[PDB]
RNA sequence: UUGGCACCUCGAUGUCGGCUCAUCGCAUCCUGGGGCUGUAGUCGGUCCCAAGGGUUGGGCUGUUCGCCCAUUAAAGCGGUACGCGAGCUGGGUUCAGAACGUCGUGAGACAGUUCGGUCCCUAUCCGUCGUGGGCGUAGGAAAUUUGAGAGGAGCUGUCCUUAGUACGAGAGGACCGGGAUGGACAUACCUCUGGUGUACCAGUUGUCGUGCCAACGGCAUAGCUGGGUAGCUAUGUGUGGACGGGAUAAGUGCUGAAAGCAUCUAAGCAUGAAGCCCCCCUCAAGAUGAGAUUUCCCAACGUUAUAAGAUCCCUCAAAGAUGAUGAGGUUAAUAGGUUCGAGGUGGAAGCAUGGUGACAUGUGGAGCUGACGAAUACUAAUCGAUCGAAGACUUAAU
RNA sequence: UAAGGAACUCGGCAAAAUGACCCCGUAACUUCGGGAGAAGGGGUGCUCUUAGAGCCGCAGUGAA
């Protein structure tokens, strides 16, 4: 559940440590976010030497959330903590790593690169 | 369960008095909605004693009040709900009081009631 | 806040229409030959 | 029970192969994902609730440095199997303090 | 079309094909009868009369709805059936298919039907403007005296007064309520029981009315 | 709008912005329909019809406004005392303090600025939202209803396919259709995920009690802490509005004269919008025009007693401020108790064993358990009392 | 009080958070006194032996 404010961990190798949301897309009065849902966000905290850098305005997909999601089986996965990972236009990852585990819900959002590039999908 | 226009510690130690005094004097008078939750408390109470273990008894005494009753002889209240009232209810499953209406008090109007052990 | 007008003595007792108390209810005993509330013992 | 009308009804979802667990144990359950294969959450029960078809439980296990918990209804068909792997020992039904240790902090003591 | 009256007794869920979870609610159709036919000829409308929930019969100095009243025992006996709780009135069906006091059973439906509920809404008593009508509070904080009032009712001397339908607190609920293109589940001849997908309107126990979908 | 005028108000018509809640207009921002185009296509420009619905979250500023960030189908313009302070706020602006610049000999002052600075009111009438009582509806009554009329709803994105087809050197890339899935909104509901859960379970601190040990009770925010049933709930679970029929707008015509021809028009005949009337949901016969159907009841002398039927009173909850509604009142499961359960907690007390001891283990998924399910008349719904029609007249009738 | 965490607002107003004792450790600047409780970190229960060994809970200045 992710919303304007709202700070998230970056889970891949692209610079962006941490970001702030900026907007969540997808429609007039959209309030929050989840996984799977692309939100532009800015870069309040990076490593040095990455491509992205502080300050910078992107767009990053939700790869995780506390409030975590229900399938449609009546089962829930629900993570520790929220990240994302800063993404392009072509939903390919910025970044060429991807760092913990990521919800099943992004393959049925075609993020298949960064699917494949977890280390774990659940 | 109704409130009876007290906090919670309130209703709990008033709701003891009144389950204590009843076992004491066996018929007593009070308002309505309080006979109404009394009957509750004091028929529990009275299957604690029926039951008449040494659980049984600590989980009364968690409840009853600590007074004497005075042939010159001397008891508790929870001496009396485990001898003489356990003793006279053996048989009877459930329902031991009874509730008996009398009418509006003059100082405030409120119905007034007489409960006592069947 | 307050009352724009005077209430005049025909609109206060149209309002008073309803403002009664009832006979209560009450049954005789048997055994005394007296009235009492029902459901409530003497 | 709950509502005999109820029970009737939903009498044939419950499943009859389940093992018996509680919560402090350590469950592999095996769910079907669908190509149709099997994966493997292990980790540890952290809370059993509801009754009957509605009753669920929950699971928890670290993935990679980050804590990850699955819930699921206990009759689905969609888990194919449940192995308990070791029964914990716990003082209380609802372990949710386990949400915020790490490490050995963490550790569950076996019976 | 089809149509029957049920109580609701609770919500369930249920594993369809596949093992997705579609939560229920299940509703007792026991015990309904056609009581009567209306007719264009007579009535002005094709409608079927239909009974549910049998009740006691008539006794002298009966104090509660619990037994049956003299004209409603008439009505009944008219129909050679026990008079009943429930008694509505299906416009939907066709009354030729229907005789007076033949069963409408579950079996009626099938899985799979669409169908729309109709119940009354579970009562709230006396609410205000941000419960029944769902408006924003005030502030909480900055000096605001403002929490749950409704907020302005008009406008100034134009129009110097309140219109009609101004939202306003009251009595909340008990409303006739239909939902539209549930689905049915499963239909269980005994138990006489309907599964119906989602939830419908009303308390655990309240009356219901089950028609085929009008769309 | 800035003004002009000075006609209501100075025995008071509270001024800006914001918040809350809206409501109306159309010179239409989006969506729907259409003409022209210097309209190849995708996009645009302009004009006409169209007010059904929709039309944002932030940074700065008291701000309105405006600029900017990021969205969106779109972020329309106006009216309602520049809507709305007996609904709120009070940052700004007509107050007493103080200071700067400036003007003044001065007291003080300001096309200025700066820090600080009390927002009263128990609703009589109309109005509005709910909810009862009386009478009427030509007998009385129970239930089921028709629908005059009224209210609600009315939005829209993206993707796939048609099709990489039509168009186009190329780049690019359709209309019309057909499928899928969302955003916002509305509504119902607690199976699920969670919240709450002050008479549920457990752990724990200080202190005072129950004579002591043990076990418990009081008080400390429910002392605190970890869970949690019902109920009530959203952030949770379902459902709804892109349909169709009739009549139309701007348009487009067919046939067709006045006017030999031409011409959508003058008479005729079609077609044509998210708009109109229906379709969908809700209320509705005080619809005094008071409707309909089925069933029940039937007396004598205004009076007495009554019928069908209601109530009083009492036990209550799915209902509820109170009335009202619904479940019941012994020919009874309505509530309480009791017994058995579901769920919740998580392993009672006592005793035994092990340990120096704090403790641990076993008896034993134990003990306890508000609201949830069932069974059971043990307790209380006693006796009783009140109301309640007797069916008018006139005219026609196969 | 889920998720979020000043997006509220003129303004974090109000509330939340901090808080005791013991031990580590502490910057610019300075009128050399200060700044300073700067900041930031560790330990508190119970039992037994004479600093070790144990015991229990989600939590030990377990409340205020
Ligand atoms: C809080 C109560 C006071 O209300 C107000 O102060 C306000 C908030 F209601 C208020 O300011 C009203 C609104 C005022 O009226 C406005 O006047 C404007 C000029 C015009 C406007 N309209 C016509 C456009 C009017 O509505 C005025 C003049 O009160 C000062 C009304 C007149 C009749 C007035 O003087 C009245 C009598 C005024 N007052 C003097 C207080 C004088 C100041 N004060 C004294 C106290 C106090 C005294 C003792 C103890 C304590 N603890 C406090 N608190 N405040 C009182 O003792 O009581 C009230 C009612
Ligand atoms: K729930
Ligand atoms: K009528
Ligand atoms: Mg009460
Ligand atoms: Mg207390
Ligand atoms: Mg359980
Ligand atoms: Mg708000
Ligand atoms: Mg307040
Ligand atoms: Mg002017
Ligand atoms: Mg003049
Ligand atoms: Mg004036
Ligand atoms: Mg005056
Ligand atoms: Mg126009
Ligand atoms: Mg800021
Ligand atoms: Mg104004
Ligand atoms: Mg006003
Ligand atoms: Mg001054
Ligand atoms: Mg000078
Ligand atoms: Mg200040
Ligand atoms: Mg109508
Ligand atoms: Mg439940
Ligand atoms: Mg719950
Ligand atoms: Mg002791
Ligand atoms: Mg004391
Ligand atoms: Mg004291
Ligand atoms: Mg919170
Ligand atoms: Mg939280
Ligand atoms: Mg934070
Ligand atoms: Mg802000
Ligand atoms: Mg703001
Ligand atoms: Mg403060
Ligand atoms: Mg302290
Ligand atoms: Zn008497």
């Amino acid at each position: 559940m992710i919303q304007q404010e709202t700070r998230l961990k970056v889970a891949d190798n692209s610079g962006a440590r941490e970001v702030l949301t900026i907007k969540v897309l997808g429609g007039s009065g959209r309030k929050t976010a989840n996984i799977g849902d692309v939100i532009v966000c800015t870069v309040k905290n990076a490593t040095p030497g990455g491509v992205v850098k502080k300050g910078d305005v992107v767009k990053a997909v939700i790869v995780r959330t506390k409030s975590g999601v229900r399938r449609n089986d009546g089962s829930y996965i629900k993570f520790d903590e929220n990240a994302c990972v800063i993404i392009r236009d072509d939903k390919g990852p910025r970044g060429t790593r991807i760092f913990g585990p990521v919800a099943r819900e992004l393959r049925e959002g075609n993020f298949m690169k960064i699917v494949s590039l977890a280390p774990e999908v659940l | 369960y109704r409130k009876l226009g007290r906090t919670s510690d309130q209703r709990k130690a008033m709701l003891r008095d009144l389950a204590t005094s009843l076992i004491i004097s066996e018929r007593i008078e009070t308002t309505e909605a309080r006979a109404k939750e009394v009957r509750s408390v004091v028929e529990k109470l009275i299957t604690l004693g029926k039951k008449g273990d040494l659980a049984s008894r600590r989980n009364a005494a968690k409840t009853l009040r600590n007074v004497e009753i005075l042939d010159e002889t001397t008891q508790t209240a929870l001496q009396k709900l485990f001898g003489e009232i356990a003793e006279r209810y053996t048989e009877r499953q459930g329902g031991y009081t009874r509730i008996l209406k009398q009418g509006p008090r003059r100082g405030d109007g409120a119905e007034s009631v007489i409960i006592e052990l069947v | 806040a307050v009352p724009k007008r005077r209430t005049s003595k025909t609109r206060k007792n149209k309002r008073r229409t309803h403002f009664k108390i009832s006979v209560p209810g009450m049954t005789e005993c048997p055994n005394c030959g007296e009235y009492k509330l029902s459901h409530r013992v003497c | 029970t709950n509502h005999k009308l109820i029970e009737a009804v939903t009498k044939s979802q419950l499943r009859t192969d389940l093992p018996s667990f509680r919560p402090g144990d350590t469950l592999r359950v095996h769910v079907r994902i669908i190509r149709e294969r099997i994966q493997v959450f292990e980790g540890v029960v952290i809370k059993r609730r509801g009754g009957g078809v509605s009753e669920t439980f929950t699971v928890r296990k670290i993935s990679s440095g980050v804590g990850v918990e699955r819930t699921f209804p206990l009759h689905t068909p969609k888990i194919e199997k449940i192995e308990v792997k070791r029964r914990g020992k716990v003082r209380r039904a609802k372990l949710y303090y386990l949400r915020s240790l790490r490490g050995k902090a963490a550790r569950i003591q076996e019976i | 079309t089809k149509g029957i009256l049920g109580r609701k007794i609770g919500m369930t869920q249920v594993f369809g094909e596949n093992g997705e979870l579609i939560p229920v609610t299940v509703v007792e159709a026991k015990e309904n009868v056609v009581l009567q036919k209306k007719t264009v000829e007579v009535d002005g409308y094709n409608a079927i009369q239909v009974g549910f929930e049998d009740k006691k019969a008539y006794k002298k100095d009966a104090k509660s709805n619990k037994y049956a009243n003299k004209p409603a025992e008439g009505h009944a006996k008219k129909a050679d059936a026990a008079p009943k709780r429930f008694i509505r009135e299906f416009r939907n069906v066709d009354v030729d298919a229907y005789e007076v006091g033949q069963e409408v059973s579950v079996d009626t439906f099938v899985a799979g039907d669409v169908i729309d509920v109709t119940g009354v809404s579970k009562g709230k008593g006396f609410q205000g403007a941000i419960k029944r009508h769902g408006q924003s509070r005030g502030p909480m904080s900055h000096g605001s005296h403002f929490h749950r009032a409704p907020g302005s009712v008009g406008m100034a001397s134009d129009a110097s007064r309140v219109f009609k339908g101004q939202k306003m607190p009251g009595r909340m609920g008990g409303n006739t309520v239909t939902v539209q293109n549930l689905e049915v589940v499963q239909v269980d001849t005994e138990n006489k029981v309907i599964l119906v997908k989602g939830n419908v309107p009303g308390p655990k126990k309240g009356l219901v009315e089950i028609r085929t979908s009008i769309k």
